[PDB]
């Protein structure tokens, strides 16, 4: 895999952590709520 | 946290604060998920009763999104050891679910062979905490942070009393005076990789605090991702 194989995520074949799904590119993560893992809270 | 900085507003929401029956915090942890707290084993000894709370940046203030939650489930490592410090890893669940909110969302769990070609190749990781602002001084009223750098395996085996085993890793700085410190024991070591942060490590053990010459000792998460993963599901 590793330019991270172009990955937002995990690893060329992307994943990405509980809490998100891999975007139509395949290499972007988008989050399924408001409060998905890792992200830091914004009011 | 000796030296750093306070968390700003949602800047450290996986911090999870470990407290006795005196309603004072003597451990961190990291929250995994709206059940799941992960912290430190040697922390379990501290108090025989506790509760998590969740949401705090300021001991001494009552604010908006603070919680208590009591523990259902202790999850200890059965080969943790106070004579090696090995192992040092629990899993605690809630007996309520935690509602994530502003200052209360939880860190990722990273695949193991990913997270240790790619999140422990990194430069640096950020621990935080509410423990002592300096070796001798009282535990911080403030959630603090750091960014502290991933240390050589072998240069942090000569510059260790003990036996650095590979459920650790080392962190910190040579002569800087900026280190982890007791009372963040337990809580969150974070890795970020592009835009998101992945837990690397829970806060272990040192030779005092910033001491010259001795660096921060964390367990390695990397380790006990299939450990934790069946804690999570038991
Ligand atoms: O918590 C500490 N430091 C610290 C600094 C950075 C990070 Cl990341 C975490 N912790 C220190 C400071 N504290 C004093 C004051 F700051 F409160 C006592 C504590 C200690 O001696 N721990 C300690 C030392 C050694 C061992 N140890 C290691 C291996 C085998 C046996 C063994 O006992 C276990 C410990 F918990
Ligand atoms: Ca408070
Ligand atoms: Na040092």
């Amino acid at each position: 895999c590793s330019d991270n194989g172009d990955c937002d995520q995990f690893c060329v074949v992307c994943s990405c952590a509980r809490g998100y799904t891999l975007a139509d590119n395949g290499k972007a993560c988008i989050p399924t709520g408001p409060y998905p893992c890792g992200k830091q809270t914004l009011e | 946290i000796v030296g750093g900085q306070e968390c700003k507003d949602g800047e450290c929401p996986w911090q999870a604060l470990l407290i006795n029956e005196e309603n004072e915090g003597f451990c961190g942890g990291t929250i995994l998920s709206e059940f799941y707290i992960l912290t430190a084993a040697h922390c379990l000894y501290q108090a025989k009763r506790f509760k998590v709370r969740v949401g705090d940046r300021n001991t001494e203030q009552e604010e908006g999104g603070e919680a208590v939650h009591e523990v259902e489930v202790v999850i200890k490592h059965n080969r943790f050891t106070k004579e090696t410090y090995d192992f040092d890893i629990a899993v605690l669940r809630l007996k309520t679910p935690i509602t994530f909110r502003m200052n209360v969302a939880p860190a990722c769990l990273p695949e193991r062979d990913w997270a240790e070609s790619t999140l422990m190749t990194q430069k640096t990781g950020i621990v935080s905490g509410f423990g002592r602002t300096h070796e001798k001084g009282e535990q911080s009223t403030r959630l603090k942070m750091l960014e502290v750098p991933y240390v050589d395996r072998n240069s942090c085996k000569l510059s260790s009393s003990f036996i650095i085993t590979q459920n650790m890793f080392c962190a910190g700085y040579d002569t800087k005076q900026e280190d982890a410190c007791q009372g963040d024991s337990g809580g969150p070591h974070v890795t970020r990789f592009k835009d998101t942060y992945f837990v690397t490590g829970i806060v272990s053990w040192g030779e005092g605090c910033a001491r010259k010459g001795k660096y921060g000792i964390y367990t390695k998460v990397t380790a006990f991702l299939k450990w934790i993963d069946r804690s999570m599901k038991t």
